[PDB]
């Protein structure tokens, strides 16, 4: 089998503003096979009680996944979103940035 | 409006592990109504949405028996699948199927799909006439000729233009406005300076539905698709979708630079210019 | 609903 790595974008809900309540979202697609792993990271350390979408594709055959968890943003807290994929030979981590 | 139903079936065997899982998602349009997972406690199809949910025992019980005959069915299609790849007993394979129906206003047909990737590849699809399959590889002919012999694309073809469209009417019924809504993008732009002579310019769209969106930069009006950086459109986690196209402008150019967002939500497209 | 016509590849 042909494996792919994911593609990953971590992101608020809403536009962000220093402690203003909030939704960190992690999305990862196009990965196979199907089995991921997702951790969102609160100064380098596992949130817990994290959710995430059902596994699901796009018409172009493109796994996807929402991981999501509350969150208040302040200036100085950095957040994350952590990926391990058989395609990856070490955990993937994508800083989370309020402009993109 | 245009709507669509589409069920998203993925089946992965786990040899060693017992028969393979089994998951299904259902939509209308953008938005997720049901799942069925066959390793959850209690296999059973779930609501996903509110407005299936006024839906009495009947319907999860029966969508449940379809569900454990579908993954069955994927068992053996898999089984068979190695077989025409000359694969080991030993891998995990995946199935991913999806059918379904797009109607008009006039609630009639106006495209029907149903396909298969084997392995993260293409496989089999059924071809916009409903008559007709392509075929992606030499094994994949073999899964064509079986199903052309056995005319199975009239019964597909029947199934799509008939039952697909009436479930489809009666969620629409349900769904009312949350179904029916086209929340148009919200639009900004954003600067953000690389050097003392370029500057990005983010082109930004939240929280519209459905998530089909067009964001292009221009400059004086002529299109900048190789210089534009362009986000796969990602959910929001409430039923809306962002996206953003950037662009990296000369100091003192930015009043050259447009933004044009098309939506259905949007009678004719937004210009924006960095403000 | 998911539909209860099943086809094998
Ligand atoms: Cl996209």
């Amino acid at each position: 089998m042909i494996q792919r790595t994911p593609k990953i974008q971590v992101y608020s809900r809403h536009p962000a503003e220093n402690g203003k309540s909030n939704f960190l979202n992690c999305y990862v697609s196009g990965f196979h096979p199907s089995d991921i792993e997702v951790d969102l990271l609160k100064n380098g350390e596992r949130i817990e009680k994290v959710e995430h979408s059902d596994l699901s594709f796009s018409k172009d055959w493109s796994f996807y996944l929402l991981y999501y968890t509350e969150f208040t943003p302040t200036e100085k807290d950095e957040y994350a979103c952590r990926v391990n994929h058989v395609t990856l030979s070490q955990p993937k981590i994508v800083k989370w940035d309020r402009d993109m | 409006g245009s709507h669509s139903m589409r069920y998203f079936y993925t089946s992965v065997s786990r040899p060693g592990r017992g028969e393979p899982r089994f998951i299904s998602v259902g939509y209308v349009d953008d938005t997720q109504f049901v799942r069925f997972d066959s390793d959850a406690a209690s296999p059973r199809e779930e609501p996903r949405a509110p407005w299936i949910e006024q839906e009495g025992p009947e319907y999860w019980d029966r969508n449940t028996q379809i569900y454990k005959a579908q993954a069955q069915t994927d068992r053996e299609s898999l089984r068979n699948l190695r077989g025409y790849y000359n694969q080991s007993e030993a891998g995990s394979h995946t199935l991913q199927s999806m059918y379904g129906c797009d109607v008009g206003p006039d609630g009639r047909l106006l495209r029907g799909h149903d396909q298969y990737a084997y392995d993260g590849k293409d496989y089999i699809a059924l071809n916009e006439d409903l008559r007709s399959w392509t075929a992606a590889d030499t094994a994949a002919q073999i899964t064509q000729r079986k199903w052309e012999a056995a005319r199975e694309a009239e019964q597909r073809r029947a199934y799509l233009e008939g039952e697909c469209v009436e479930w489809l009417r009666r969620y629409l019924e349900n769904g009312k406005d949350k179904l029916e809504r086209a929340d148009p993008p919200k639009t900004h732009v954003t600067h953000h300076p690389i050097s003392d002579h370029e500057a990005t310019l983010r082109c930004w769209a939240l929280g519209f539905y459905p998530a089909e969106i067009t964001l292009t930069w221009q400059r004086d009006g002529e299109d900048q698709t190789q210089d534009t950086e362009l986000v796969e459109t990602r959910p929001a986690g409430d039923r809306t979708f962002q996206k953003w196209a950037a662009v990296v402008v000369p100091s003192g150019e930015e009043q050259r630079y447009t933004c044009h967002v098309q939506h259905e939500g949007l009678p004719k497209p937004l210009t924006l210019r960095w403000e | 609903s998911p539909r209860w016509y099943f086809y094998y590849t």
